[PDB]
RNA sequence: UACAGUGAAACUGCGAAGGCUCAUUAAAUCAGUUAUCGUUUAUUUGAUAGUUCCAUGGUAUAACUGUGGUAAUUCUAGAGCUAAUACAUGCUAAUCUCGACCCUUUGGAAGAGAUGUAUUUAUUAGAUCAAUGUCUUCGGACUCUUUGAUGAAAUAACUUUUCGAAUCGCAUGGCCUUGUGCUGGCGAUGGUUCAUUCAAAUUUCUGCCCUAUCAACUUUCGAUGGUAGGAUAGUGGCCUACCAUGGUUUCAACGGGUAACGGGGAAUAAGGGUUCGAUUCCGGAGAGGGAGCCUGAGAAACGG
């Protein structure tokens, strides 16, 4: 019919097909090193936390880099923290053993049905599959 | 009037079960203040900020134009004979738009005698009324929105155009 | 062509070119018609967007009820349901429209309660 | 609540500033608070951004115009005196607000899409732009969606860049806020899906709306510079 | 209080005549000075006194515009306004050059004269001034320097007052007193006299009948000066004739023509000046042109010569008799000039009008045979009548055809001036063949056949009124001459005229093939008929534009083929309009 | 010894500029979108004011004083003055063109036409020619050819008619009219109109329930349309006279629901919680209850 602007139609979602299994394989077979920390500085409340998860240290890198990039300490906004921080530490202490999370193997999410088996370039003709192979 | 909206009266499909809303400001369905004959008295109604609006009630000084020369001169008002947007309008003899009212036309007469000299190119169906004095004239400006009595005299075609009807 | 009262006269006979792909007939340019609400002269102004379609009913004067079927590849039942629409439209003396008779019209200046369109071109 | 064009990160606060009345629109403007504060970061917060707007360093549209929610929209030539920060701001390929740095040469001018030419009163020729540049006495061939060039010291239309076939286009609208290249086709309808279509690196073809579009220059020579990468 | 003053002057008319005259006498006596100025001149005034008479004139002008029926006219008010004009003249003239109060008093003088002349405009044949001598004396003392001073396209103080004095019968006492027409004719016969000179001549024409009808010998001498002014400013009425009113010049020439006809030079100039409306432009009116032609003949019957005036009237007769409009009215004027040019060739023009124009019977059909048996050698009016009967006319069609064939034989009998007349016959025959003519285009083709007497054999093959095998033979004969810009354009336009897209028969596609094949055979000539192919392909573009899109499309598609063959044989040119034509077709493509 | 710093009570400029409870509204709520030359628009922003006849305009009234009434309120009665950016009356240079004449370059004197805005009435300005060429007569009649252009608000009046600076600052500054004689360079606010922004209301289109034991509906708040009047911010059957018998639907009209405390992309997404999980609004009102008025760029006012 007619044209409508849509940020959700050209927005970086990029989280509907990130799976820790695939990213773990890519990190194993990347042949570029991965910027691990010094081995003590990653555990948190003298051990009373976990070590900390990989999602946790990338989010923490983002928070401190945003901190050092526009000069602002965050807050104690209570509705937000009373949901997300207590739920974050509770799923961390249920699933994350030794700094590695194991909830990805005990949760239903189909790996092939969002991450592999490409959708646009599905090659729905034999001519297309022969050309794209060769 | 009360409002100006397609909610309380039905659409072309005749739907039911209205219970729509309680009426707001912008449907200010004002009272019609019909102008009549008297001495000039107007109401300056207030709307939409500093929007004054003159509702004419007893204006008499008719500004009517000789149409074949476009001369807007200043006369009186006698009475309507035809306005069937309501059949009560000719009976009660109000004053509104598109009304043909009779006028003693001595300013038009003296403008003719001041540009011409001779007393009485033009229709005899207006020459008998120049001999008379009382002419027919249609008001086009809105007494309820502009607040004056401005119109055009009838000369020939428009005179007979209202005369064959009545 | 003078049936109703109150000095049927033009408004300032006077004529105008509607244009924009809509040719005005010469009889409507200089004829005897009052040309009160045609898009060619009228007093209205044409604007907005244009629609196309055949008609069904032209029983009242200055009413043209235009039928509009449009196609849409519906993926719900994976099939098509046939579209139909209706809306009255004012006259303009170009070709007197009976049952059928595709017309294109354009958005303009509300006249009665359900019309914003007035005929410009017939085929 | 906060719009996509300003690149407001969600780590901002709670309330987003509604930009006030001015030259530009609501959806097609970023105010000077979100410009200086968290886009190129010359102030840290509201207190010191009002402090620099009361210190009055800015010369957007060649005037000071001291207010935080002053809607400095598309291609309002920002000029800041301390180390000659000269910025003409455009859209990028995803709808946001890019800020292309210019010099004083390019900062001595700008353009404007015309929106109507009317004969209002006293027979005076008439042209208004997106930023309301009511400028006097052009050639009479200022067509619809044409482009004038603003002197930024005076107001006078010094150059005139026509909306017609074979000119480099801009688009502010559709699903395509801000693409460049303008040559596959001119498909002109009479009010809807009516446009000059745009290319790509593989020369694709796109559909936009007519008043959501203006002309920036010519294909192979725009003097109004574009960034790279 | 300005709008209150407008109201005052508006409702100052509900009083009576006695009240109006008493109010006017009260208004006059505030600034009268009548003990000091109503004899000769004003004795003393100040800025304050010159403003009181200025506002007296201001109220006088507003009262004139309000009551322009009588204005309460009075001798005391006239003497007071004369005193005001004389006081303003004295102050502005002998006051030294400071220009401020002098400029105020010079504005007050023009506006005060406007307050005076409005009485002469609105109270013209009601005032009947018998006391005009003193005011006319002061008027000559004011406008004695107005020779060309009040002469321009918009200077209208003395111009308007002199027009008010001139455009009546009995107002000319001040014209016959000393001088009016002197200033009027000076302003008319100025060297660069501007577009009010037509109105100055209009006032002189409106005053000339007054100077005729008045019982004074001074008015008779004024009419003598009127004839002398019309004969002295004859180029003013030509240099100021850029407007549509040539009927006014015709009606001033006829009135002066019924007044007097003086000399051979006057007859020469008047013949050339009424002839200018037949030999300068075509945008004159119907009765204007007929009256100008009859007045040119009425001066030629007055004082014309034998050779030059005969040449002017003979060129007029040759133009207007082959024009022949206005239902024999302009032809009647042409016949009057034809008999009145007074020569042997004029006698031949009179005979060729007399035998042929006897009122819509077989009279022209008898005169065609009479001229074919007794054709003369003046032949201007005869060729005019033999081209006018050759035109889109009803009667004497084949008679005009036979007249043209004997005319070509007479061209071969005289053989170079009668071959120079054939150039005019050719340039008129192309103009008749490029039209909607049926009998006249076929007779023009018969004139082509008689002038070309294989070509004439193919012409006799084509002229058979069958036009399927005949048009195929025309295509085959054109191809035989293939295996001439205007001549090939004439043959192609004759093909397109006999096949002019008229949808009432078939084989129009083969007829278009014939026309485009003749165009291509001319298009092989790349050095001479290149402009012919250019005009023909541009006309095919214009026919693809002008409301016909099914014939001229194939015509342009065939027109491009000789272009592509000539470009293939080229293997520079004007490709600018070619890219324009490609762009025009691309404009038509998506539309 | 006509004003002088704190300073109890008043007006002004501004402020409160956005929140409880109850019955259950199915693309009519709501969203996206076109338009408004159909329209109201404070504010922001851009432009944009020439009609003067024989040294600066009058009282009414607060605060202030004084006498009192009442059980008594931001309840009141007489009497007295006093000034306003309060009422309301009146003071204000000669400047724009066509240029008879020229004396040649420093070129402009004579005559003539002049000069705003707002409210509503009427005629109206809004078919020509120039070349690169048909004929070249090495001259021209030239728009049918090749293109190119002004182009298919000026006038005659109404009206209890608005104003042409009583705002402030930076700057002693110029010229001898023998003194504030002429002041004069500059900036913001003024101020009519138009545009723009924002906002408001109407407007075409687009958007997941079952639906025929809901098949006929709509003239029983006019049903559908014209013409005209009213009034509206205006168009508009939005109300009124007269006139036509309309208009929709089986291609699903109109009509009946819950998990319409749940839904409509309304939207944050959270790197694994696979419909839990972030947010806009349930519908519309009410300030004891209906009724009637007023205020304002915006109100049928949360506070008249």
């Amino acid at each position: 019919f007619e044209d409508r602007f849509d940020a959700r139609e050209h927005k970086d979602r990029s989280n509907k097909s990130r799976m820790q299994a695939m990213e773990e394989y890519i990190r194993e077979s990347s042949d570029q090193p991965d910027w691990s920390a010094s081995i003590g500085a990653d555990i948190v409340n003298h051990g009373r936390g976990g070590i900390k998860s990989l999602r946790d240290t990338e989010k923490e890198r983002r928070v401190t880099s945003f901190e050092e990039d526009n000069f602002t300490r965050l807050n104690i906004t209570n509705k937000a923290e009373k949901r997300k921080q207590k739920q974050r530490e509770r799923n961390a202490r249920m699933n994350v053993i030794g700094g590695e999370d194991f909830g990805i193997f005990s949760s239903k999410r189909k790996l092939e049905d969002s991450t592999s088996r490409r959708g646009a370039k599905k090659t729905r003709s034999a001519w297309d599959r022969a050309q794209r192979r060769l | 009037g009360i409002s100006r909206d397609s909610r309380h009266k039905r659409s072309a499909t005749g739907a039911k079960r209205a219970q729509f809303r309680k009426k707001r400001k912008f449907e200010l369905g004002r009272q019609p203040a019909n102008t009549k004959i008297g001495a000039k008295r107007i109401h300056s109604v207030r709307t939409r900020g500093g929007n004054k609006k003159y509702r004419a009630l007893r204006i008499e000084t008719g500004n009517f134009s000789w149409a074949s020369e476009g001369i807007s001169k200043k006369t009186r008002i006698a009475g309507v004979v035809y306005h069937p947007s309501n059949n009560e309008l000719v009976r009660t003899n109000t004053l509104t738009k598109a009304a043909i009212v009779q006028i003693d036309a001595t300013p038009f007469r003296q403008w003719f005698e001041a540009h011409y000299g001779q007393t009485l190119k033009i229709e005899s169906s207006v020459e008998s009324q120049f001999s008379a004095g009382r002419l027919y004239a249609c008001i086009s400006s809105r007494p309820g929105q502009s607040g004056r009595c401005d119109g055009y005299i009838l000369e020939g075609e428009e005179l007979a155009f209202y005369l064959r009807r009545l | 062509q003078s049936e109703r009262a109150f000095q049927k006269q033009p408004h300032i006979r006077w004529y105008k070119n509607a244009g924009l792909g809509f040719k005005t007939p010469k009889t409507a340019i200089e004829g005897s018609y009052i040309d009160k609400k045609c898009p060619f002269t009228g007093l209205v102004s044409i604007r907005g967007k244009i629609l196309t379609g055949t008609v069904v009913s032209t029983k009242m004067h200055r009413t043209i009820v235009i039928r509009r079927a449009y196609l849409h590849y519906i993926p719900k039942y994976n099939r098509y349901e046939k579209r139909h629409k209706n809306v009255p439209v004012h006259v303009s003396p170009a070709f007197r429209v009976q049952v059928g008779d595709i017309v294109t019209v354009g958005q303009c200046r509300p006249i009665s309660k359900t019309v914003r369109f007035n005929v410009v071109k017939v085929s | 609540a906060a719009p996509h064009h300003w690149l407001l990160d969600k780590l901002s606060g709670c309330y987003a500033p509604r930009p006030s009345a001015g030259p530009h629109k609501l959806r097609e403007s970023l105010p000077l608070i979100v410009f200086l504060r968290n886009r190129l970061k010359y102030a840290l917060n509201g207190r010191e951004v009002k402090a620099i707007l009361m210190q009055r360093h800015v010369k957007v549209d060649g005037k000071v115009r001291t207010d935080t929610t002053y809607p400095a929209g598309f291609m309002d030539v920002i000029t800041l005196d301390a180390t000659n920060e000269n910025f003409r701001l455009v859209y990028d390929v995803k709808g946001r607000f890019a800020v292309h740095r210019i010099t004083d040469e390019e900062a001595s001018y700008k353009l404007g899409k015309v929106k109507k030419v009317q004969l209002g009163k006293k027979g005076v020729p008439y042209v208004v732009t997106h930023d309301g540049r009511t400028i006097r006495y052009p050639d009479p061939n200022i067509k619809v969606n044409d482009t004038v060039k603003i002197d930024l010291a005076s107001g006078k239309i010094t150059d005139f860049i026509k909306f017609d076939a074979g000119k480099l286009v801009y688009v502010t609208g559709g699903r395509n806020l801000g693409r460049i290249g303008t040559i596959v086709h001119k498909e002109r309808h009479d009010g809807g899906f009516d446009l000059v279509h745009i290319k790509d690196s593989l020369d694709n073809t796109f559909v936009t709306r007519l008043n959501n579009v203006f002309v920036i220059g010519e294909q192979g020579k725009p003097y109004i510079s574009l960034p790279k990468g | 209080n300005g709008s209150q003053s407008i109201k005052a002057e508006d409702e100052k008319v509900v009083m009576p005549y006695v009240l109006r005259i008493f109010f006017g006498r009260a208004q006059v006596p505030p600034t009268s000075g009548q003990k000091r100025s109503r004899k000769i001149a004003v004795i003393s005034v100040l800025p304050n006194f010159k403003k009181p008479y200025i506002n007296d004139f201001l109220s006088l002008a507003s009262e004139r515009l309000d009551y322009n029926y009588f204005f309460g006219n009075s001798h005391q008010i006239n003497s007071s306004k004369a005193t005001l004009k004389t006081i303003r003249r004295m102050t502005g003239f002998v006051n030294i050059v400071n220009s401020t109060l002098s400029v105020l008093r010079t504005n007050f003088p023009l506006h005060t004269n406007s307050v005076l002349q409005p009485l002469i405009y609105s109270i013209a044949m009601a005032y009947y001034v018998l006391d005009t001598e003193s005011t006319e004396e002061v008027h000559l003392r004011k406008m004695a320097s107005n020779l060309r001073q009040q002469g321009l396209k918009c200077l209208s103080s003395v111009f308007e007052f002199v027009g008010n004095t001139f455009d009546w019968s009995t107002s000319m006492e001040d014209i016959y007193a000393v001088v009016v027409k002197p200033r009027i004719s000076h302003f008319s016969d100025e060297n660069l006299q501007q577009p009010s000179s037509l109105l100055r001549l209009f006032l002189y024409w409106a005053h000339n009948p007054s100077l005729y009808q008045f019982l004074y010998y001074d008015e008779f001498a004024t009419a003598t000066a009127l004839m002398d002014t019309i004969s002295n400013q004859h180029v003013k009425e030509a240099v100021i004739g850029p407007i549509i009113e040539a009927a006014d010049s015709i009606i001033r020439n006829p009135v002066n023509d019924d007044h007097y006809v003086d000399l051979v030079t006057l007859i020469c100039t008047s013949c050339l000046k009424i002839l200018p409306s037949l030999y300068v432009k075509l945008s004159d009116s119907n009765s204007i042109s007929t009256f100008l032609n009859l007045l040119v003949s009425i001066t030629e019957m007055g004082f014309i010569q034998d050779d030059h005036v005969r040449s002017r009237l003979i060129s007029s007769l040759i133009s207007i008799l082959k024009g022949k409009l206005k239902k024999l009215q302009e032809n009647d004027t042409q016949k009057i000039l034809k008999i009145l040019k007074l020569i042997v060739f004029n006698y031949n023009c009179s005979w060729s009008d007399i035998e042929e124009l006897y009122t819509t019977i077989s009279s022209l059909f008898k005169t065609f045979d009479e001229r074919n048996l007794r054709v003369s050698l003046t032949e201007l009016f005869i060729e005019l009548g033999r081209k006018v009967p050759e035109l889109e006319s009803i009667s004497k069609l084949v008679a005009d055809l036979n007249s043209y064939s004997s005319s070509r034989m007479h061209e071969y009998d005289f053989p170079d001036f009668i071959n120079e007349k054939p150039n005019l016959n050719e340039a008129s025959k192309s103009i008749s063949m490029l039209k909607d003519i049926l009998l006249p285009n076929i007779r023009i083709g018969l004139r082509d056949s008689l002038e070309e007497v294989v070509l004439s054999y193919m012409v006799k093959n084509t002229k058979y009124f069958t036009d399927f095998e005949d048009m195929a033979i025309l295509l085959y004969n054109g191809d035989e001459e293939a295996d001439r810009r205007q001549r090939a354009i004439k043959r192609l336009g004759e093909h397109a005229h006999q096949l002019k897209d008229n949808s009432i028969s078939h084989y129009l596609i083969p007829m278009i093939e014939h026309y485009v094949f003749s165009d291509d055979e001319r298009y092989r000539n790349i050095g001479n008929e290149t402009q012919i192919a250019i005009g023909g392909l541009a006309q095919h573009m214009s026919w693809n534009q002008y409301k016909a899109l099914l014939r001229r499309y194939i015509s342009m598609l065939k027109t491009k083929p000789n272009q592509m063959k000539q470009a293939v044989q080229l293997i520079t040119l004007r490709i600018v309009r070619d890219g324009a034509e490609s762009k025009l077709t691309l404009s038509k493509f998506p539309s």
